């Protein structure tokens, strides 16, 4: 009863030609990332190993393939870049019919919204970070500064300045930024400076929530947006 | 790119819709919420919809049923059966496997696959009420769940019921939101509270 | 009469594609850990030599294959991390129908429960060690400190401090801990302090049993939980 | 993800179930324990279930047998025969090899494989008691042991016996737990003492 859903390998060897795919999963037909990927390659679909908006802009019609909405780096890059998030069931129904299906009937939800308190469907949207000048403050290159800088930029931000929390000497102009995105490792000097400059400071959750809702949301419409909010 | 009209039009015959009472049991197969003007029902289960009129429509009149997405962002999209269920023997021979909405109990049903719009619809002849009854009752079947990946895919739909003369001209229209799910009763109560 | 159960090699080369396996056994169709692993490979199954929740979290649908419930390090890691413990007979039946069987009908028991005095079935559960703060004390890096630190953490612990029994100077804050998991090599100073600090102290059997039952159980509901309990 | 109902429902006919007494010998093939409302029996051995009613159901009525796992964590999982035993010639042809429950002696026995729920059921027509008898006895066969790996796999089950009209509408319901095992009487005693 498992192959049934899965579908066969595409008989038409060029079924996915002209498409690039990015695959991920979270942490309702079980999602077999391996078999799905072989289905795509068997149809000449191109497999991207990591987000790359070069080929996604010129060479191929890129699709993110997953079992449901996720909170991964790749899910975020795609929501921010307008690369559609599609259910792997789309790959399967396409192989089954040896004919490309309308991926608009397989869109995955954008994600769980704190404000709406429920899963939100994905819908067309403007760059959520259009012309935003951001200052990222954290003590981790990869995971924060490298991560969010990329997500903010492809989300239409005008500029993102990376600034290592402790290991960095505050020789920047805080007045040029609209928002400070940071975590608990933010130096008190920056917070105190931002407070007086009236420049809002938030946590990564603020960025994620904007990506999910599809719009720039309140800097303070929810506790998790305070840079210092801890589990609890 | 034209989205079928869904505006209430009681028309010259004073066309209105009627549904059956069913409470909120979890074994309930079809329940309608007046508060939400939304029917909650299960896969392939009977869905009685009542046709009420103030004057009797001339025989030759038809009743069409068509599904369209409710959200503005999807209205232009054609509502259809997900591939998974198209690949299922539940086909009663009469209904094309791609049609979400079916009619049971009537042998004069026709299925329209509209060459220009690409929308699906099921229509039957108009029949006067039964003697001892104030309304004609049509039994509908929704062949997929509102969640079907590849089909409705979580998007809410509206069923549009049309009263037409033999030449297709509009005589009357009404409509109701539909949610096909596992627990109609449970989902009805949940959504009514959410108001 | 022995090949009969065994079953053949898969025929279908991609039978287990997208699946990764971890194998163990204790110390009812004889369990051939050799034929089993070769059946798996013939099906493009991925053989995990040692536990790794990296691949188990993003790359493959991981399963543990054994002949019965075990008390090995791998069994414990799987119970602590939610990886299903499946009967090798699932491999054998699958290679037979040349079709994947529902592993949910082949779950091995979680193990023998002291409190219950019987073999207990496995069932879904919350992380048994969620946010627990543990202090590990022993005179053996591998077999105890490494072994349990990894199992505790994968099981949800907030933190685990490894402290070599004798060969280690007590400059730790015993008040930060919730428990002390140790053995008979525990220095008497640590015990007298824990006592005075009301910090409970237990043996590794307490941890094991938590994993078997699926919940955090009494620090003292069984003699064997005493860290000094000796055969006898 | 709907788990068939298991609530006792004597209904308008006052439907109750009955079992034969069979002590605890180790030669007993099927023994019922009132204390546990549980039948202990052996593989493929005859298991008599008695149907008692206060008013005689109209003929055309039906009796459906279905097994669901008893523990909550497993209720949504479908009870079926382990693959090992599907691969065994005990197939009286009538019975699909994947059905756990069979009915012997009757010849009108149908085997439902439900296209939507995926559950199995076995239903035979209701027949009035035998003259000189107060109840109708149906002989069930359980084709796997509660311990079969790849099947019930040690998971305890319940057999749900349903009285239905010819249209599938519910008329009555009752149920009992079941352990298919090597030593029925031994296990019965063991489990009654564990109380
Ligand atoms: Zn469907
Ligand atoms: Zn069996």
């Amino acid at each position: 009863a498992l192959e049934e859903q899965r579908g066969p390998l595409p008989l038409n060897k060029t079924l996915f030609l002209g498409y690039a795919f990015l695959l991920t999963m979270a942490t309702i037909p079980p999602f077999n990332k391996q078999y799905t990927e072989s289905q795509l390659r068997a149809g000449a679909g191109y497999i991207l190993e990591d987000f790359n908006e070069a080929q996604c802009n010129t060479a191929y019609q890129c699709l993110l393939i997953a079992d449901q909405h996720c909170r991964t780096r790749k899910y975020f890059l795609c929501l921010a870049s307008g690369i559609p998030c599609v259910s792997h069931v789309w790959v399967h129904d396409s192989c089954h019919a040896n004919q490309l299906q309308n991926y608009r009937n397989y869109l995955l939800p954008a994600g769980y919204s704190l404000e709406e308190q429920r899963i939100l469907d994905w819908q067309p949207r403007e760059n959520p970070f259009q012309n935003l000048k951001v200052l990222l403050v954290s003590d981790q290159q990869q995971n924060f500064l490298e991560l969010w800088s990329e997500i903010l930029m492809t989300g239409g931000a005008a500029s993102v300045k990376q600034h290592h929390s402790s290991a960095h000497n505050k020789d920047i102009a805080l007045g040029v930024f609209d928002v400070v995105v940071t975590d608990p490792s933010c130096p008190a000097s920056v917070l105190k400076c931002a407070e007086a400059l009236q420049l809002p400071v938030v946590s990564q959750e603020w960025v994620i929530q904007c990506l999910i809702v599809g719009e720039r949301i309140g800097f303070k419409q929810h506790p998790k947006y305070k840079h210092d909010y801890v589990s609890h | 790119s034209s989205v079928p009209s869904q505006k209430t039009y009681q028309g010259s015959y004073g066309f209105r819709l009627g549904f059956l009472h069913s409470g909120t049991a979890k074994s309930v197969t079809c329940t309608y919420s007046p508060a939400l003007n939304k029917m909650f029902c299960q896969l392939a289960k009977t869905c009685p919809v009542q046709l009420w009129v103030d004057s009797t429509p001339p025989p030759g009149t038809r009743v069409r049923a068509m599904a369209i997405y409710k959200q503005s962002q999807h209205m232009t999209e054609v509502v259809r059966r997900c591939p998974h269920h198209e690949r299922c023997s539940d086909s009663d021979g009469l209904a094309p496997p791609q049609h979400l909405i079916r009619v049971e109990g009537n042998l004069r049903v026709e299925y329209l696959d509209d060459r220009n719009t690409f929308r699906h619809s099921v229509v039957v002849p108009y029949e006067p009420p039964e003697v001892g009854s104030d309304c004609t009752t049509i039994h509908y079947n929704y062949m997929c769940n509102s969640s079907c990946m590849g089909g409705m895919n979580r998007r809410p739909i509206l069923t549009i019921i049309t009263l037409e003369d033999s030449s297709g001209n509009l005589l009357g229209r009404n409509s109701f939101e539909v949610r096909v799910c596992a627990c109609p009763g449970r989902d009805r109560r949940t959504e009514e509270e959410n108001l």
